[PDB]
């Protein structure tokens, strides 16, 4: 738009929209939703079944290694009828991606 | 039957025929800028600060008081509205003075919190300022009509609800105040309310006058008894 | 009384949330379990309002010094 | 512009240079300030309590430069070390005091500094 | 070229016939 | 200039002339009753011809009359440029200034109006009388600057005038209510003639 | 400072004359900005490791 | 435009100047066939003048023969009136107080025939109280023919025949644009309504009115008489007929003027008589109207004629009908400058888009006449000129837009040498 206003680009934000398009098209049973964030960032919504397997499947692959956690956390929401929010942060270090796993609960 | 399918920003809407461009947009849930008009009073377009640009025109039009004909597209968000809003809300903040240390309204007044959201980014003027004198009405409401964006909104109370025709607009052009030729005061019953209704800092409040700023206070609702209908 | 620091107990005192509706509000003071009173939501009348007929000929609103 | 002791200034011949605008108070992150005031007898608005804790003071800068008039300047000199924490409190009118025993110190910094800010 | 003698204007034929006037009511 | 009133003369008094209360009459009779209601743009301005000058007593008498607020009153006669609420002259002077009467030579129209008088410029005189205003749009600028008066215009200005006008009311003469040199009848002068005759045959109205 | 007024306060000089530079002095300090919603995380190279923020 | 005429002749609109300016007989023009004339229906009259298809000379276009027949709403419960204006609010105008000087008969002959078009019950006529001798003879005009039973209330031989209700305004605004008469007609400030609520033939006094202009009814009797195949005599198939003009300015006559559509100004200003300033080699720097028109150099104008496109085929078309000049002595930044000095002292005062926009200007504007510190403020000055269009209610936010946004097209070293002047001075 003008200086003093950040540039995007539309290189990153087309590839990891490619690239985690078939990571709902390979193990539907437990991703329920992907979206793409506006700064080049990937978050995908998982099942609490699929908490080991989609780890599991990215830990180690030819395609997605993701072999670096940097960040486990934990949001609680009220007014969402399963509280807490627990949003787990890997990194591709073959690759300089990051995708977020973002797994809802409950107390109980 | 009976009502207009109108399209608010490429979506659509049923009003009946004879509402306004404001209470329409004001049902999807919109707000447009508003000065001059107030729910409990009658209509005034004399702020020109509601400016919707309607697709398909070259004009622009007071959203405030105008009727809604057969299916329109009216498109608030535009680069035609946001080039007027700005230009607008350039005009009247010239001739005002500098308060917000002392004007006791600093907390919620509408010249400061349109003018983070809509409106302009810095100032071009860059000298001037009409100063005009205050007076005195009563020992409820302290006066200080410098401020006065002349939105006559206080005017238009008086010959409402609370029927004593005191108030008038004396003057012609940039030289005009709003208060009593006379020196007349103004008291009845439902004197003091006038100082909710006047939408910046020239009437505020007597005996609270220098306390406390509005962002401290701890609201909790309750209910009052002096009278019949509580 | 050393300054005029309204000082205090009652350690909750400063508990705003955020429920988005009264289907999930009454929802969270039982799963904690503690009484409550509920309030209602009030919107206002629609309404009728016409600028135009603030000039009449034989009605009654009829407005002037504008 | 090094921060230490706290002042109030006051105009040529005095005038309290505060005007009681509360904007001090509303951007300690630490909420030291407690502000009451009430419409002097005269008309112009001043302040009756004026405190600041010395302990709670965290020495931003924000009091310093949220300041419209001008008034509240972190001024510079370190001493300090009292003996007992019911001193530390500062009222109003310890302050004109502490912002009295030097202006001719504060004065001759603000105007080699204003320029920047 | 006077400037009184607006009685001559006024009147002085116009008010023998106005005409005529009945101009309605709008009591109101 | 202000726009108030430091309480001069709350009480004048101001009270009208039996033969001007029977004008009042035909003017009611005129609008259509009920809202007729507001007359007051001839009614004030009869109050200005008996006085000369309305103090503020005299706005309170038409508001008895109309059965009108005060404020409706002291609100209307604050708004147009006529009215005066400060002692006036006997002669109250225009000399109209426009863009097209700068550029038709005011500027001898200007002072040395001063210069043949004696007072300030844009001020009253010193003793009683001549007071000195300017305005704007009225009519012709096809003509000089022209300079009304209190019943008339003088068209055709000129210092000469400037040497006259003030000087034949000093002693209370009339300074010719028109164009005093040029043409009588404002005339195109090389197409004033344009063979005066019926106009052709009035008639067509056949159709 | 970033120009556009509604991240960064005025200057000293400025915030004393103009009108619309109190308003963007006072409301920047009574409340704060307004930031759209949304998560973030980024990362940068602290002289012992990381420091990540969301 | 045909053969670039536009004459003048004798076959005219008007009776005479000279001729004889008192009451009389009405011996020729006037009064010539009375009673027939509105013996018929109104459709005999609504849509006749689309012979003419005559714009208006209020200010704008749209045709005064739509507004009468077109825009009528027939009838409900309640009465209508007519508002016939006479108040010149542009200044330099005089084509009123001419009409009024010598022909005031005409006036009259019209009213009660433009008022069957309507059907309307009376007529308020507004003279401005500034000019009161001319309208102290013309209620003696009513009474020479009005008294006399030729006209109302029955008078003569329709059961259609009414009055004319003289009233005055004392100083005020309404001249430039209607809505605000019909509320200075009741008592109120004058300060006026919104333009399109229910426009003027919605909502009016208590009931429908029509606003018209001096000789948008004048011209009424004669252009239901004449008629013809006459009505398109000159221009284009735009406009056609003929409308009165006045010379201002510089000129060895300033004198009234009468032509016909699309004569050009070249030949036009230098006819009637003198072209006392510089014809040529000089600037001769016209402006085409009287306030809604800005500067125009010795370019194209002078062999652009008067048509309504001609000039709207220039930055800006004007139907005030002024023409004032200034080639040699005058300053040209000098003389506009007090013309938007003009409606600092006119503007009514309730949109803050007019109000505390124009003085904005007329602050700023006094300084670059002066001759000030540094420049490329004009293209800020330019834009707050852009930035009054729609946003007041009335026509004078737009024209007050008009003399700044020409003042800077057209006119590079106006200031740039100025301004120049006082920069070297201080240096
Ligand atoms: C700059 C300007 C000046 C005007 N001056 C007058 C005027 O002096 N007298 C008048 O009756 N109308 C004047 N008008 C236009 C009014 O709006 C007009 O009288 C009204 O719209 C009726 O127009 P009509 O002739 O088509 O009936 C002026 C308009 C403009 C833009
Ligand atoms: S008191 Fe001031 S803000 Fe309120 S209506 Fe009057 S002028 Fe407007
Ligand atoms: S009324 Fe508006 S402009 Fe005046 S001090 Fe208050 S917020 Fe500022
Ligand atoms: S120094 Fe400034 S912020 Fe602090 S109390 Fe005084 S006016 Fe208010
Ligand atoms: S230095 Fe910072 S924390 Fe301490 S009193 Fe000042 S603003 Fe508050
Ligand atoms: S242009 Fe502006 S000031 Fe003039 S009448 Fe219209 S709204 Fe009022
Ligand atoms: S914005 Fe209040 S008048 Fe249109
Ligand atoms: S404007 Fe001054 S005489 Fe026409």
């Amino acid at each position: 738009t003008r200086p003093t206003v950040r540039p995007r680009n539309d290189v990153a934000h087309k590839q990891l929209s490619a690239f985690g398009e078939y990571v709902a098209e390979i193990l539907p049973k437990y991703v329920q939703q992907v979206q793409v964030s506006c700064f080049n960032e990937l978050e995908i919504c998982i099942h609490p079944d699929g908490v080991i397997p989609v780890l599991t499947f990215l830990r180690d692959h030819s395609n997605a290694q993701f072999k670096s956690l940097a960040d486990l956390t934990a949001v609680d929401i009220p007014t969402r009828q399963n509280r807490f929010e627990i949003v787990y942060n890997l990194l591709s270090l073959r690759f300089n991606s990051r995708i977020r796993v973002k797994t809802y609960t409950d107390e109980l | 039957s009976n009502l207009i399918e109108v399209f608010v920003d490429g979506q659509s809407v049923m009003v009946e025929p004879g509402t306004t461009v404001l209470q329409a947009c004001e049902k999807v849930g919109m707000q447009i800028p508003r000065f001059c008009y107030h729910e409990r009073l009658s209509v005034a377009g004399n702020c020109r600060m509601c400016l919707v640009e309607i697709e398909k025109a070259p004009k622009v039009v007071a959203a405030c008081a105008m009727p809604v004909m057969k299916g329109w597209n009216i498109l608030t968000n535009s680069e035609k509205t946001k080039k007027a809003r700005e230009g607008v809300m350039e005009f009247l903040l010239a001739n005002h003075p500098l308060d917000c240390p002392i004007c006791d309204q600093g907390g919620e007044c509408d010249l400061q919190d349109q003018s983070m959201m809509f409106g302009s980014d810095r100032s071009r003027f860059l000298e001037g300022k009409r100063a005009v004198e205050d007076k005195n009405i009563g020992p409820l409401v302290k006066t200080i009509m410098t401020r006065c964006i002349q939105c006559t909104r206080c005017i238009r109370f008086a010959s409402e609800i609370a029927g004593v025709d005191d108030l008038g607009t004396t003057g012609r052009g940039n030289d005009m105040q709003v208060g009593t030729y006379i020196e007349k005061m103004f008291m009845s019953e439902l004197s003091g309310n006038i100082i909710d209704i006047c939408p910046v800092g020239a009437l505020t409040s007597k005996p609270y006058a220098f306390t406390a700023r509005p962002w401290e206070t701890r609201k909790t609702e309750s209910i009052d008894v002096m009278d019949a209908v509580g | 009384p050393l300054m005029g620091w309204a000082s205090t107990a009652d350690p909750l005192s400063n508990l705003v949330l955020t429920f988005s509706t009264k289907e999930d509000a009454v929802a969270f003071a039982e799963k904690n379990g503690w009484s409550y009173d509920v309030e209602e939501r009030k919107v206002p009348k629609p309404k009728s309002k016409s600028y135009g007929a603030n000039f009449s000929w034989n009605k009654r609103t009829r407005v002037s010094t504008k | 512009r090094f921060r230490g002791e706290h002042a109030l200034r006051r105009y040529p011949s005095g005038e309290e240079r505060c005007i009681a605008c509360k904007l001090c108070e509303a951007v300690c992150p630490a909420q030291a300030i407690t502000i009451e005031a009430e419409p002097r007898a005269d008309g112009s608005r001043r302040t009756t309590r004026y405190d600041i804790d010395m302990t709670k003071c965290i020495y931003c800068g924000f009091c310093q430069e949220a300041c419209p008039v001008d008034a509240i300047v972190e001024g510079p000199n370190f001493e300090f070390s009292t003996e007992t924490h019911e001193e530390l409190l500062y009222n109003k009118e310890k302050l004109l005091n502490n912002g009295d025993k030097w202006e001719a110190e504060i004065a001759a910094n603000i105007q080699a500094d204003y320029l920047y800010r | 070229y006077s400037t009184y003698t607006f009685l001559d204007l006024n009147l002085d034929l116009s008010k023998f016939r106005m005409p005529q006037p009945s101009s309605g009511r709008e009591s109101p | 200039v202000h726009r108030d009133t430091p309480e001069n003369n709350p009480e004048t008094p101001f009270d009208f002339t039996p033969e001007n209360y029977k004008r009042i009459e035909a003017i009611v009779k005129n609008y259509p009753e009920g809202h007729k209601a507001a007359a007051v743009l001839p009614v004030l301005d009869l109050a200005q011809r008996q006085n000369g000058w309305l103090p503020i007593s005299a706005m309170n008498k038409v508001a008895e009359i109309l059965q009108v607020p005060p404020m409706r009153v002291y609100e209307v006669a604050t708004f147009y440029t006529m009215y005066n609420r400060k002692p006036v002259g006997k002669y109250h002077i225009q000399v109209c200034t426009t863009t097209p009467c700068m550029l038709r030579n005011s500027d001898s129209i200007l002072e040395a109006i001063q210069k043949k008088l004696g007072i300030k410029v844009g001020e009253t005189t010193p003793d009683k009388l001549f007071t000195l205003i300017e305005v704007e749009c009225l009519g012709a600028c096809v003509n000089a600057p022209m300079v009304q008066i209190n019943d008339n215009y003088y068209e055709d200005l000129t210092p000469k005038d400037i040497e006259e006008i003030i000087d034949e009311l000093k002693a209370g003469k009339i300074p010719k209510p028109g164009p005093r040199s040029g043409r009588f009848s404002c005339e195109p002068a090389g197409g004033l003639t344009s063979l005066t005759e019926p106009p052709k045959g009035p008639g067509f109205g056949v159709q | 400072k970033v120009d556009d007024a509604k991240v960064s306060p005025p200057k000293r000089a400025e915030m004393k004359t103009s009108m619309e530079s109190l308003i963007h002095h006072f409301k920047l300090y009574t409340e704060g900005y307004q930031v759209p919603p949304g998560a973030t995380y980024t990362a940068i190279e602290a002289p012992k490791g990381e420091f990540g923020v969301y | 435009f045909g053969s670039l005429k536009d004459e003048d002749r004798i076959f005219t609109n008007l009776y005479g100047r000279h001729d004889w300016r008192l009451k009389g007989a009405q011996s020729r023009g006037d009064w010539y066939k009375t009673k027939e004339i509105l013996l018929k229906g109104p459709d005999w009259i609504l849509g006749e003048v689309k012979t003419s298809g005559l714009r208006g000379r209020g200010g704008a276009g749209f045709p005064t023969g739509l507004k009468w027949s077109f825009m009528n709403k027939p009838s409900d419960g309640r009465p209508k009136y007519l508002v016939v204006n006479a108040d010149e609010g542009e200044p330099g105008t005089c084509k009123d107080r001419e009409i009024i000087r010598h022909d005031p008969h005409k006036l009259v002959e019209g009213c009660l025939v433009g008022g069957r078009a309507m059907g309307a019950r009376a007529a308020y006529i507004y003279i401005r109280g500034e000019f009161y001798n001319e309208a102290s003879n013309l209620q003696v005009a009513i009474r020479e023919a009005y008294e006399a039973g030729l006209i109302g209330k029955n008078a003569c031989g329709s059961g259609y025949d009414f009055d004319v209700f003289v009233v005055r305004g004392a100083g005020a605004y309404i001249c430039g644009e209607e809505t605000a008469l019909i509320e200075s007609i009741e008592g109120k400030q004058g300060k006026p309504r919104l333009k399109p609520p229910f426009p003027a033939d919605v909502g009016v006094f208590g009931c429908p009115t029509t606003v018209a202009n001096v000789e948008t009814v004048a011209v009424s009797p004669t252009i239901c008489r004449r008629g013809g195949a006459w009505f398109a005599s000159f221009g284009r198939e735009r406009n056609s007929g003929t409308k009165l003009f006045n010379i201002s300015g510089h000129v060895n006559n300033p004198c009234t003027v009468e032509e016909e559509m699309s004569v050009p100004l070249k030949e036009l200003i230098e006819k009637h008589a003198g072209g006392v300033t510089g014809g040529w080699d000089n600037l001769l720097a016209v402006i085409p109207g009287g306030s809604s028109t800005p500067l125009i150099p010795k370019s194209v104008c002078e062999t652009v004629l008067m048509d309504f496109d001609a000039l709207i085929q220039a930055q800006t078309g004007l139907g005030t009908a002024a023409v004032i000049v200034m080639d040699r002595s005058t300053d040209i930044v000098k003389a506009i400058a007090r013309l938007i000095e003009f409606y600092k002292h006119e503007s009514c005062g309730q949109c803050t888009p007019c109000r505390e926009g124009v003085d904005w200007m007329n602050k700023v504007m006094a300084r670059f006449v002066r001759g000030d510190a540094r420049p490329a403020e004009i293209d800020s000055l330019w834009e707050i000129s852009k930035q009054i269009e729609g946003h007041t209610i009335c026509a004078l936010g737009d024209g007050a837009a008009w003399p700044v946004q020409g003042l800077i097209r057209h006119f590079r070293p106006e200031l740039e040498e100025r301004m120049q002047q006082f920069a070297q001075q201080h240096q």
